[PDB]
């Protein structure tokens, strides 16, 4: 299953 | 089927002074089918080549005109807008009302 | 600014008293400048606008042409239409087309439109993307499969991303008098006795372009959008438009309200009072 | 000015 | 054996046409189990393997709003970049991510992967220690330096090296069937005359999975790489690969030359000849 | 800016045998950006409901796409693929050869 993505360029 | 009735109002094009040349309108919108008729009124009398808008309509596909003549307006002189439409059992008579 | 270009079509069947009537109009933001009417006796788009009437002959034959095909194509598609909805050949119906773009202040396409109704109901729609559909039904599902084959979506995507704001680019330049101008509304609170007990303060706004505009009052400062009979934006018929918000107000506490106008015509936003 | 309309319901 | 799982992102954006377009996939070595794509009417992550649809409805509501929330990073990272190239807001441009994790035998991390790419380039990627970075310009070291003071890649390596191989040794044991199974290539040569003097001998393999082959053939045990036209492995649509290697050989001449095929679900290495 | 022309292989699922449904694939690859326009072809004319997988990419980030129908080869029906990139200045046609 897949990761939360919490960051931005 | 989808059927709306017309709002209606009438007004003047400017504030309403007597004696002075000026527009009497009466705008039906929000109605379908667009299927309409329209008469402005002098004293309870059709009055003769009354000028309209071309057909157009709103985001909501509801239609949209506007019925117009010149007029001068006076302290005695009625005017009126008749509007009937498959919507109404009979034609609706809406005042011209030169406070609204 | 941010500007708007759109065509409105509209045909409507009437059997036994021969073809449909067509009618399609043309708008710059709230401004008509060409319209077609199939029964008048030689039809032609006509201008309605000062800024268009520069356009060559060749402007006039082609939009001309145009206005008839699909004429035309709409004939054919009302036939089509009580086939997909199981319907009598008995009875008048509607179909309906607007289509356009908008653009913001630097002239870029901001979104493009093309959308069809049947008998006052949505049918099927360009989405925001240009190149997919929102059918309402299963009928408009048949039409969405045609259309998906034909690559209609792309053809749609050329014109609305190249000709239609070129096009508006052009007509806001040649027009720039009057598509460029807004026309703040003029203001005043007029003062209606109801009784000994309470009078209706009416505050107008006229003569303004284009159509947006915010009327509200206040009591005190605080809003009275629930007790405001707020009449819908009506045409002037000179370009300009017309609203007003009314209140009851107690007899003698007509101070105590305040009128606010908003539009983009006005050097500041207004506040109005009833003036004796 | 107009899209020429190629198409059919 | 060894095994792969990867998640690929991609978004695109479409100034003038709405948001951009997003499309994720997963993928279990060369096998693909979920997808999402934007442009769909109601979007959820959609099962595209048998071995998944046993996943409750919060795997694919959990599953679904990480795809909306990733969507909706990349719209404001598309924004991002502009501003790091100094571009203008008329184009097109497109941003993509991957990350996974392989594991051996035993089902052990053995590496873990997370890269970004701006415009088809390397933009940024994550260094095999999972600690550290690489930033291909001066663009990206912004975002390193934003990300080192974040401690992301610290995220990453919790993620890579506990969810992502547990999760994987979880699919590869519900989909034991398929993920565990190698499907050998179906192999025949066949011959495409030129003239009267040389003809094509072309060797076929069929029906193999996983992807990964080798095709070669030998004229009378040496190597004729410079001579073989070799096509890309390609997709079979049942989950299932194909690929064909050719030579140009003279007329009569066939039984001198030989193909040979190794693939991991064949007993033994294949050795070919047209047999007419 | 970065642009990579397509890879184009026009074939079928299966072995073809006239009379025999199969399916004809147009896989196109290693093209960038990823707006590609892909039609499959019978006799020169565009076949309907044709479908195509979820965008992927491969490790240098080149995009590839299947494209696929249902389709019973014959002697005489001729089938090809046609696509348009921004990096071609016109569509590429590439013909479908069963012996390839």
């Amino acid at each position: 299953r897949r990761k939360w993505r919490r960051w931005h360029l | 089927m989808i059927q709306r009735t017309p709002k209606i109002q009438v007004y003047s094009r400017h504030p309403a002074e007597n004696g002075k040349s000026n527009f009497l309108n009466c705008y039906v919108s929000g109605f379908h089918p667009s299927d309409i008729e329209v008469d402005l009124l002098k004293n309870g009398e059709r009055i003769e080549k009354v000028e309209h808008s071309d057909l157009s309509f709103s985001k909501d596909w509801s239609f949209y005109l506007l019925y117009y003549t010149e007029f001068t307006p006076t302290e005695k002189d009625e005017y009126a807008c008749r509007v009937n439409h498959v919507t109404l059992s009979q034609p609706k008579i809406v005042k011209w009302d030169r406070d609204m | 600014g941010s500007h708007s270009m759109r065509y409105f079509h509209t045909s409507v069947s009437r059997p036994g008293r021969g073809e449909p009537r067509f009618i399609t109009v043309g708008y710059v933001d709230d401004t008509l400048f060409v319209r077609f009417d199939s029964d008048a006796a030689s039809p032609r788009e006509e201008p309605r606008a000062p800024w268009i009437e520069q356009e060559g002959p060749e402007y006039w034959d082609r939009e001309t042409q145009i206005c008839k095909a699909k004429a035309q194509t709409d004939r054919e598609d009302l036939r089509t239409l009580l086939r997909y909805y199981n319907q009598s050949e008995a009875g008048s119906h509607t179909l309906q087309n607007m289509y356009g773009c908008d653009v913001g202040p630097d002239g870029r396409l901001l979104r493009g439109y093309h959308q069809d109704a049947y008998d006052g109901k949505d049918y099927i729609a360009l989405n925001e993307d240009l190149s997919s559909w929102t059918a309402a039904d299963t009928a408009a599902q048949i039409t969405q499969r045609k259309w998906e084959a034909a690559r209609v979506a792309e053809q749609l995507r050329a014109y609305l991303e190249g000709e239609c704001v070129e096009w508006l680019r052009r007509y806001l330049e040649n027009g720039k008098e009057t598509l460029q101008r807004a026309d703040p509304p003029k203001t005043h609170v007029t003062h209606h006795p109801i009784s000994d007990h309470e009078a209706t303060l009416r505050c107008w706004a006229l003569g303004f372009y284009p159509a947006e505009i915010t009327l509200t009052w206040q009591r005190d400062g605080e809003d009275q959008t629930q007790d405001t009979e707020l009449v819908e934006t009506r045409p002037a018929g000179d370009r300009t438009f017309q609203k007003w918000a009314a209140v009851v107000v107690p007899s003698g506490e007509e101070q105590r309200y305040t009128c606010h106008v908003q539009h983009e015509g006005l050097p500041k936003p207004l506040t109005l009072r009833w003036e004796p």
